[PDB]
């Protein structure tokens, strides 16, 4: 095919931000302070960028599965690709619902070019604003 | 026929296994570098060459800032991870 | 003040 990915399809497609800012206290996991400013930076972003944007805001770990699922299944067929953007607390392969972890390759695979075929060949792409351990980069000089 | 884990590309806040950071008043370093980068450059660089610059902002322009001493003075470098196939260009023809 | 995630 082509060296680069078809973008004149009729809509850009579908970029959904999550943006957990407040979590059950079950958890331990605090409030996320400035988390607003990122999602609401990232739906003027790419509303410039012509995508439907559709943020969702505090969705616990079976809310993030499900509606994944639901985008999933949707005919994406007129959308030139996917943006998933996550904001919240983190692992490594870990994102965390208002309640507990859920997998970020639970999430991801919804949409393989198996599962989610109106999405195939088409940029899958997932921004994930979230710890990935708790090892601190002290940095060097140059 | 592709593989079905092709055209996947996870862009991380932080290396595998490190903290991500967020400032209380402006919000996440990364988040931040990567609304200015695609503000910036969506009209004339390709995606990877607009999440390299959101790199160079982040690893440079950033560091903590914290009354704790353990969290003090701390740095962060984005990771991109990249399962695509072709270049992405979000301008047309 | 800047957090970590």
């Amino acid at each position: 095919l082509d060296n680069s990915y078809k973008m004149d399809y009729p809509e850009m497609g579908l970029c959904i931000i999550i943006n957990n800012k407040n979590f059950h206290k079950s958890t331990g996991m605090t409030s996320r302070s400035g988390t607003d400013v990122d999602a609401a930076n990232l739906r003027e972003t790419f509303r410039n960028l012509k995508y439907e944007v559709r943020n969702k805001n505090d969705l616990t770990r079976e809310e993030i599965v499900e509606l994944m699922r639901d985008v999933s299944k949707e005919d994406h067929s007129k959308r030139s690709s996917f943006v998933c953007v996550l904001l919240s607390h983190g692992e490594e392969g870990i994102i965390f619902g208002t309640n507990g972890p859920v997998d970020l390759k639970k999430i991801t695979n919804f949409f393989r070019g198996d599962r989610c075929r109106s999405l195939t060949g088409k940029p899958k792409l997932f921004i994930i604003q979230a710890c990935r351990g708790t090892e601190l980069d002290c940095g060097i000089e140059t | 026929k592709i593989p079905v884990e092709a055209d996947f590309l996870y862009a991380y806040s932080t290396a595998p296994g490190y903290y991500s950071w967020r400032n209380s008043k402006d919000g996440s370093w990364f988040i931040q570098s990567l609304c200015a980068m695609l503000k910036q450059y969506a009209d004339k660089l390709e995606f990877m060459h607009i999440l390299t610059r959101v790199n160079r902002k982040v690893a440079t322009e950033f560091e903590s800032f914290s009354f704790d001493a353990t969290f003090h003075a701390k740095k962060q470098i984005p990771c991109i991870v990249s399962m695509l196939t072709k270049e992405l260009y979000f301008y047309h023809h | 003040v800047d957090v970590a995630d």
